[PDB]
C-alpha cells in the first residue's frame, strides 16, 4: 500500500461531490434562471393560501440573502426532496387538454389586462426618462465621435456632389454646342 | 396643388411635443418615445460598428 | 470599379451585353480577339456587343433609398416579434405544467394538514 | 396565406424542407445568415434547402392624408410591438413566484408528513 | 440582369424631416420643369 497523488486526486473528487449537493439542493428556481425585500409586502398579504403564502414568502427573503436575514437552516435537503418529488408525481390526453384550455384562459387575461392600461403613469415617463438620460447621453457621445470622423468626410462626400453639378451643367451646353 | 401654393403637408411633430402627468392618449405617446430611444441606440449602434469605413467607400 | 478579369481599376470600362459584368476594355479585347466569348459565363460576345442620356441624376444618399430602409427598419422588428412570440410559448407551456404541479400538489397539502391534525386530534384524546 | 416569421402576405415565400412551413425569401434568410436554423423546429437547414415557392392590390381610397395615415400605422406598430414585450417579461416574472413557491411547498410537505410520522409511533405506544 | 449610402449619424428624422423633403423636392422640381 502506497499511495501517491491519489490522496489529493480523492480529496479532490470528494471535494467535487459536495460542491455537487450543495449546488443542486440550495434552490430549484435561484440555480435554474431568473426581486427586491419587502417585510411590509409579506405583512399586507398575510389577510391568500393565509399559510403558504407567509412560508413562500420567507423562503424568498432567505434565499435572496429593510432586509433581515435568519433561517438558512432549510435547504441535507437533497433527498427529502427525492422522495417528496417522487410522492407528489404519483397523486398527480384529458390531463393535457385541460392544461391548454386553462392557458388559453390565462392568455386571454394577459390579454385584456394589457388593453384596458393602453399611478402606473407616472412610472412609465420615469422609466423613460431613465432612458432619455442614458440612451441620448450614449446617442450623443455615438453622435460626436461620429461626428469627429463624418464631418470631415461628408464635406468630402458633399464638395464632391458638388463637383458632380457642374460636371453635369457643364456637359450639357458641351453638347448642345457639338 | 402642393407646389402652386407652395405650401407643404405638415408631419406630426406629436412625439416632440410629450409631456410626464397627462392623460392615456400621452401615455401612449410616452411609450412611443421609449420605442424610439431603443431604435435609435440600436441605430447608432451599427453605424459605430461599422465605423468611418463604411463613409470611406461610399 | 474592378475588372473581373484582372483585378485592377480598370481606366476604360465596357459591359458585355451577354453576362453583365465591368469589364476593362483593353482586357476584354484581347479575350474577344482569342476566342468569340465572355470570360465568366463563356457565352459568345463580340467586339461590338460590348459597349462602354437627357435626365440629370444626383448621388445615391440616405426617395428610392428612403423606401429601402424602411423596408429593413420592418423586417427586422418582424424578427423581432419572433423571439417574443417563441419565448411566449415557452414560458407559458412552463406555466401550464407548473400551474398544473401546483394544483395537484396543493390538493396533498390539504390533505397531509387534515391527517397530521387528525392524528394529533386522535391521540390526545386517547 | 401567412408568412409564420412577420405574418405578412408573401410576395415571394419560400418553404423550408426540414420542416413544413412557409416562410419568406428576406426573413428566412436573415435567420439562416445568423445561425443555421429552422426558426420553428430548430433543425439544421442551409440557405439551398429552400424552394422557392393570389396577389391582391389593396386600392385605400380616393395623398397628405396618406402621409399621416403611415405616421399612425408605424406609430401604433411601435406601441403594438412594445405591449407584447412586457407582456413577456411579467408573465416570466409571475412565473418564476410560482416556481419558488412549488419549491417552498414540497419543503413544507417534509416538516407535514414528519409531524404524521412522530403521530404514528405515538398511536401504536 | 453593390452601392453603400451611409446613414447619417441623426437617423423620427426619417418619418418626419427626411421624407417631407424628397416630397417637396419632387414637388417643386416638377412644376419648375413645366415651367421651363
Amino acid at each position: 500500500l502506497t499511495p501517491k497523488e491519489l490522496l489529493p486526486h480523492d480529496s479532490g473528487q470528494e471535494d467535487n461531490e459536495r460542491s455537487n449537493i450543495k449546488s443542486g439542493k440550495q434552490l430549484k428556481s435561484r440555480i435554474r434562471k431568473f426581486f427586491a425585500s419587502l417585510p411590509s409586502p409579506k405583512n399586507d398579504f398575510e389577510i391568500l393560501s393565509e399559510d403558504e403564502k407567509e412560508e413562500d414568502a420567507e423562503i424568498a427573503e432567505y434565499e435572496k440573502e429593510e432586509d433581515n436575514f435568519i433561517e438558512p437552516p432549510s435547504q441535507d435537503a437533497p433527498r427529502v426532496s427525492l422522495v417528496a418529488v417522487p410522492l407528489a408525481y404519483s397523486t398527480l390526453k384529458n390531463n393535457p387538454q385541460s392544461a391548454i384550455d386553462n392557458k388559453y384562459n390565462l392568455l386571454v387575461a394577459n390579454a385584456i389586462n394589457k388593453e384596458p392600461h393602453m399611478e402606473s403613469r407616472m412610472q412609465h415617463i420615469t422609466q423613460g426618462r431613465t432612458s432619455m438620460k442614458i440612451q441620448f447621453k450614449t446617442a450623443m457621445p455615438p453622435t460626436e465621435v461620429l461626428l469627429e470622423s463624418i464631418q470631415s468626410k461628408v464635406e468630402s462626400i458633399e464638395q464632391l456632389q458638388r463637383k458632380l453639378q457642374h460636371v453635369q451643367p457643364l456637359e450639357q451646353q458641351n453638347n448642345e454646342m457639338c | 396643388a402642393l407646389y402652386t401654393e407652395y405650401l407643404k403637408q405638415r408631419n406630426n411633430k406629436k412625439r416632440r411635443t410629450p409631456d410626464f402627468n397627462d392623460d392615456d392618449d400621452t401615455l401612449f405617446l410616452e411609450e412611443y418615445r421609449r420605442k424610439y430611444p431603443r431604435i435609435d441606440t440600436s441605430r447608432y449602434i451599427p453605424n459605430e460598428s461599422s465605423e468611418v469605413s463604411l463613409l470611406g467607400i461610399v | 470599379m474592378l475588372c473581373a478579369i484582372s483585378g485592377k481599376v480598370p481606366r476604360r470600362p465596357v459591359l458585355s451585353p451577354k453576362s453583365r459584368t465591368i469589364f476593362e476594355k483593353s482586357l476584354l479585347e484581347q479575350y474577344v480577339k482569342d476566342t468569340g466569348n465572355d470570360p465568366i459565363t463563356n457565352e459568345p460576345l463580340s467586339i461590338e456587343e460590348i459597349v462602354e442620356s437627357a435626365q440629370q441624376a444626383s448621388l445615391t444618399e440616405s426617395i428610392p433609398n428612403l423606401l429601402t430602409s424602411l423596408q429593413n427598419e420592418w423586417d427586422a422588428i418582424m424578427l423581432e416579434n419572433f423571439k417574443l412570440r417563441s419565448t411566449l410559448d415557452s414560458l407559458t407551456k412552463k406555466l401550464s405544467t407548473v400551474m398544473y404541479e401546483r394544483d395537484a400538489a396543493k390538493l396533498v397539502a390539504a390533505q397531509l394538514l387534515m391527517e397530521k391534525n387528525e392524528d394529533s386530534k386522535d391521540l390526545p384524546k386517547s
